[PDB]
């Protein structure tokens, strides 16, 4: 669970 | 796969087009700064720049080709180097100063407010002066920044594509220098000079991380959850 | 005032090869596994002796003697661990999965566990070594890289009469010339030469990274009072703190 | 300073 994960998904 | 078919000009145009915007610091005079306030401002700024870097990265030709987890690794490894080279780049026309933002131009005396920031400040300044004396072009700068992104974490994996991409960027740098009229010798000399500066940027990043961790543990100014996550990856 | 600036590529290589330090042995006496305190003592002993040779090796690096004593000191204080690391990696090249600290001291990552946190640096050293092997790094190229490290790593932290930092860049530029000369000799096209040159200089960034991480662990060593570091190592180590 | 000394030589 990474914020970095979300920002890269978008 | 797409990124490898691009001509040198297409690579340069793609990289220029992807450049993140220059952000402003939270306004307000109130001079001078305290350790807390200055750290407050820089933290807020660094955090917002991060968000833009993450979207700039996705526009780095061939970066999207990588799996998610590989993208995460490179970004977690290279983020502070990337902020640093950007800070140095926009500070070039301000010798003796670091332009954190158009409304936040600082000299080293101002950086002494924060514990051991002057150390890094002086290194960043030295990097800027080095860029100025070399007359670093914007086209060269963008190549350097993507190289950092693709290279810094490449050897902490377990990568062939990434290296082919790095090669593609080397060709692009040489391509640029040739246009400037530089003779063969001048071309590889400049190439090396540029790449060697990357070693110092890496050094500044490493020293920088140690200080951020110190500030965290000190808990003087709350770091954003994003910064924290990027920081913890280096420990 | 002169010297290294008047050296042909071939002459550069010759001097660099001829200046290579010897491969030292460790006091490694097998029989029983023995502890982190012993392994650290072995490595510390070895590193300390290597430093003595490195110091006299630097004197033989073209252009180095042209520097002021204070500038020679600075360069080495910044670069020593990088130079030890690239040396270790080079001699470990044809030992996949192992680091050859000494001919009688070859270790895998499992044995590195013996010391807390040393495994992390171990893996990066192996990765660098694997990279060199993949690239088929040449001895002539290695010696160029090592000298580049010596001259480059401390420069951007040197002011009125600097302008002899230009002498260092002049020398660095000739070493670059040498690298190309070598590569063109091996049958590479210009494109191939520039790419390999870049690939080699990019690895230096990673070595810088390893050194920084290593320094942090070394400093940690002393304050833990674990195994006594040599006076020379403590000196060098304090340079990367004050 | 040892390095200094060793270098001096
Ligand atoms: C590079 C950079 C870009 C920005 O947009 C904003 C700040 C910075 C830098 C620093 C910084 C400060 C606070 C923060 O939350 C995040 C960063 C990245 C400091 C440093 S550092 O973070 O790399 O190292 C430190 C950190 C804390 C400290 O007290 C001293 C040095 C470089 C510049 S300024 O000198
Ligand atoms: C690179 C190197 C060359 C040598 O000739 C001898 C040792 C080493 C390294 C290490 C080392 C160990 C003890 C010492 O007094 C000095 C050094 C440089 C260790 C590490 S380190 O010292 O750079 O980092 C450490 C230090 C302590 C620790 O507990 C874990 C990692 C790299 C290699 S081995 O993995």
């Amino acid at each position: 669970h990474k914020i970095l994960h979300r920002l890269l998904q978008d | 796969s797409l990124a490898l078919s691009l001509t040198a000009d297409q690579m340069v145009s793609a990289l220029l087009d992807a450049e993140p915007p220059i952000l402003y610091s939270e306004y307000d005079p109130t001079r001078p700064f305290s350790e807390a306030s200055m750290m407050g401002l820089l933290t807020n700024l660094a955090d917002r720049e991060l968000v833009h870097m993450i979207n700039w990265a996705k526009r780095v030709p061939g970066f999207v080709d990588l799996t998610l987890h590989d993208q995460v690794h490179l970004l977690e490894c290279a983020w502070l180097e990337i902020l640093m080279i950007g800070l140095v780049w926009r500070s070039m026309e301000h010798p003796g100063k670091l332009l954190f933002a158009p409304n936040l131009l600082l000299d080293r005396n101002q950086g002494k407010c924060v514990e051991g920031m002057v150390e890094i400040f002086d290194m960043l300044l030295a990097t800027s002066s080095r860029f100025r004396m070399m007359n670093l072009q914007g086209e060269e700068f963008v190549c350097l920044k993507s190289i950092i992104l693709l290279n810094s974490g490449v050897y902490t994996f377990l990568k062939d594509h990434i290296h082919r991409v790095l090669d593609k960027i080397t060709d692009t740098l040489i391509h640029l220098m040739a246009k400037a009229g530089l003779t063969l010798q001048q071309q590889h000399q400049r190439l090396a000079q540029l790449l060697l500066i990357l070693s110092h940027i890496r050094h500044m990043s490493n020293k920088g991380m140690e200080h951020l961790y110190s500030m965290k543990c000190k808990n003087v100014v709350p770091l954003s959850d994003l910064l924290l996550e990027m920081l913890d990856a280096h420990r």
